[PDB]
């Protein structure tokens, strides 16, 4: 409110912190507005030297003004081009890989920062909304940097922010007591929307319509959040997209061995905790991340652990009844989320063959449930449950029925408690089953809408010549989606309604009727997604042992 | 009674809150605080019900003339009176309440901070709070003294009672002083 110009090109916001000095910018699309945006700023103290696996204490604070103008470097992240995560990370990853990774080489343990994109448009028909993203993966990789809120941030008229939070071996290290409890990442995460909170305000925002979403590996903090003694309070709306706290990958069981497997290998052979906590914080930002650490296929070797205090018990007893406050919550799977599964198994053909099926079924049940040797019968049931006796033979069919397993007993299954246990108790639960994809090269001709794929449809892509991470040839449809799509975001993070604030109704889900968004390229309402076979998953089959 | 001030009688004399459905907080912690004044045997005083499908309740109840409070946010029902007290009898009280999930504490206007930590291992959160029945007409056993001052999470159900805003539901023998 001085230098009108030059100071209006870049503006000036006051934090509890300083006062930033972001950057305007505009959008190529037509009919989209400029957002400014505050790249790079900081909400803690850098998690370095001492604080390294310790919770996050505040930022500092400056005077004058500090440029905030680009993204800070990521976390500590290495990643083997294969031997990471493959089977959970999102398509748009597993491949790809190459040049998303722009945002990989810059890399300080000095990490904690977020990112601000603020629409320009004056609203005089009252503070805008906020929309917190955890981005996903498997933990131990990433950042809020790949994806640009922009694009949604104008749409709406809501702000976006991007995170980046602590990750994987300096972020979820466990060694299940005292010296090291875990749970590190999200509870800067917390921070995150606890600076937000406070600060949000005088960038234009409304803390009390502070909405967290997330993609599916970070949706599970978001649906790990709901659940916490930390959260309440700093945010009031989630959605939950492409998967739950439930998925076999969400939390860490056993960060008891992975930790000791860890290190024994870095010269830390103490057989007392505290002692070795000790010992890997003097060692480096490198080292410790360059080692190779295999989960149990279908787990993580570092991740959430049942701590007692921020994550206070096993997440299915806790959504099973009680225990989180009253979340306006939105969550949804894709159709084919599983695709990954079915690697290197399909014929150039196009199928999966009946003898590679049944070694597919019994490299599952004897992959997740080791110990029980009941099993065999659960594994005839399995692959009964999983064949379509009408098509017996065709090979596609039988392709897939397999991802359509994976898919259904990873994220549908689960995603539909968590939609049951909402709505069961008060939370507006409203629920949606993502068909629709962008269709390129990387990912098959045949591959239905994989893990993943819900993203750029979500963040507005295709409003703008496509880009590395989400190089796919849009068309005039995929951009008519996503605005149905982002409509349906944004309207439910400014009221409680994807709906109310030229398109079909939603309506809630809520386990007598069961209403599902069908977003597909004509969305219709559905019910029942999967019924029979969700039925399946959640109960027939933990009646065993 | 310092406060925006209401009386209760004979035959038929309850309130009704009723939370807008789509609104129903459930807490880890319910801070009731409400000072009355009754010449009653057995009653219910006031009642959070939560909604249907749930058994999370909190009763403030008039049993043999010691008004004390039982409640079940999950698990087993939980209940903090203080059974000495011929307190039923026309005489005015500012009964406090506080609760931490089981951990729970009574304060009648200055005596002692009576509380219960049930070892178990009980539930911390309420859920769907939604309907707020103040007079125990619905619950079979009522009560006929008065009540004022409210304040319950910082949302004021007596001083709102007499605005009539739109979420209250006033049907029972009562007057305002
Ligand atoms: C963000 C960046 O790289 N450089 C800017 C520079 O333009 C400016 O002169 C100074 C702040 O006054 O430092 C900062
Ligand atoms: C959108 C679609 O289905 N097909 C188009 C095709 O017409 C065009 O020749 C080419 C442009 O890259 O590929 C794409
Ligand atoms: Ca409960």
């Amino acid at each position: 409110d001085d230098d009108k110009l030059a100071a209006a090109q870049y503006p000036v916001v006051n934090t509890n912190y300083g006062k930033i000095r972001g950057l305007r910018t505009p959008l190529p699309n037509e009919i989209l507005g400029p957002v400014e945006q505050y790249l790079g700023v900081p909400y803690a103290s850098p998690p370095t030297g001492e604080r390294r696996f310790q919770p996050p204490e505040p930022p500092s604070s400056w005077t004058g003004i500090r440029n905030t103008t680009q993204f800070a470097a990521v976390c500590p992240q290495h990643l083997d081009e294969r031997s990471l995560l493959h089977d959970m990370l999102p398509i748009w990853f597993t491949a790809n890989l190459d040049t998303l990774m722009t945002y990989v080489q810059d890399q300080n343990e000095d990490c904690l920062y977020l990112n601000i994109y603020v629409p320009t448009e004056d609203d005089i028909h009252s503070k805008k909304p906020v929309m917190v993203y955890i981005h996903g993966g498997s933990y131990m990789e990433g950042t809020g940097n790949m994806i640009d809120g922009s694009i949604l941030a104008s749409y709406g008229n809501v702000i976006v922010i991007t995170i980046n939070y602590r990750l994987g071996i300096l972020g979820f290290l466990s060694t299940g007591d005292q010296a090291a409890k875990g749970n590190y990442g999200l509870l800067d995460q917390i921070q995150a929307l606890r600076w937000i909170e406070e600060n949000v305000g005088a960038f234009g925002g409304d803390p009390k319509r502070v909405t967290i979403f997330g993609s599916g590996a970070g949706a599970s903090c978001v649906s790990l959040l709901t659940l916490s003694h930390y959260s309440e309070g700093l945010f009031q709306k989630a959605i939950i997209q492409s998967g739950t706290a439930l998925s076999s990958w969400a939390v860490n069981y056993q960060p008891a061995k992975y930790t000791r497997i860890l290190a024994d290998k870095v010269g830390c052979n103490m057989l007392d905790t505290t002692d070795m906590v000790e010992c890997l914080r003097n060692k480096n930002y490198k080292e410790l991340i360059q080692q190779t650490i295999t989960p149990a296929t279908y787990h993580i070797a570092f991740g959430p652990v049942i701590d007692g205090d921020v994550i206070p018990d096993d997440p299915q007893i806790l959504m099973e009844q009680g225990e989180f406050l009253n979340y306006d919550i939105m969550l949804g799977v894709n159709q084919g989320e599983g695709l990954k599964f079915v690697d290197g198994i399909v014929d150039n053909e196009d199928g999966v063959t009946p003898n590679d099926f049944d070694f597919s079924v019994s490299n599952f049940v004897d992959n997740l449930y080791g110990y029980p040797e009941g099993k065999d019968t659960l594994r005839e049931t399995i692959k009964f449950m999983y064949t379509d006796w009408a098509d017996k033979e065709n090979p596609e069919t039988r392709r897939k029925t397999l991802v359509a397993l994976f898919t259904d007993h990873q994220w549908v299954a689960p995603a539909v408690a968590t939609a049951d246990l909402h709505a069961q108790y008060g939370s507006p639960t409203y629920f949606y089953a993502f068909y629709h994809h962008c269709q390129s090269e990387m990912k098959p001709s045949w591959a239905d809408s994989a893990h993943g794929d819900e993203v750029p449809y979500v963040f507005g892509i295709p409003m703008i010549g496509p880009t590395e991470l989400f190089s796919c040839n849009f068309s005039k449809n995929d951009v008519m989606l996503s605005a149905v799509v982002m409509t349906y975001w944004t309207n439910f993070a400014k009221t409680g309604d994807p709906n109310q604030p030229e398109e079909v109704a939603w309506s809630r889900y809520n386990p007598k009727d069961q209403l599902y968004l069908h977003i597909g390229l004509k969305p219709r309402v559905r019910d029942h997604y999967r019924a029979t076979k969700v039925a399946f998953w959640l109960e027939l089959v933990p009646h065993l042992h | 009674h310092a406060g925006t001030t209401y009386i209760f009688s004979k035959g038929g004399g309850q309130i009704t809150y009723k939370w807008p459905p789509n609104d129903r907080p459930s807490t880890r912690a319910d801070r009731l605080a409400i000072g009355f004044s009754t010449v009653q045997k057995e009653a219910v005083l006031v009642r959070v019900d939560s909604s249907s499908g749930l058994g999370d309740y909190l009763e403030l109840h008039i049993h043999q003339g010691k008004i004390g409070v039982k409640f079940n946010v999950g698990t087993d029902d939980i209940a903090i009176e203080e059974s000495n007290a011929i307190i039923n009898d026309g005489k005015y009280h500012v009964v406090r309440f506080t609760r931490s999930g089981g951990n729970a504490t009574l304060q009648v206007d200055s005596w002692p901070v009576i509380e219960r930590y049930p070892a178990g291992r009980q539930l911390t959160i309420f859920n769907s709070q939604a309907t707020i029945i103040i007079g125990g007409k619905e619950q079979g056993q009522p009560f006929q003294g008065q009540l004022s001052g409210l304040y319950y999470n910082g949302l004021k159900v007596l001083n709102m009672a007499a605005e009539n805003d739109a979420n209250i539901a006033i049907v029972g023998n009562v007057r305002l002083v």
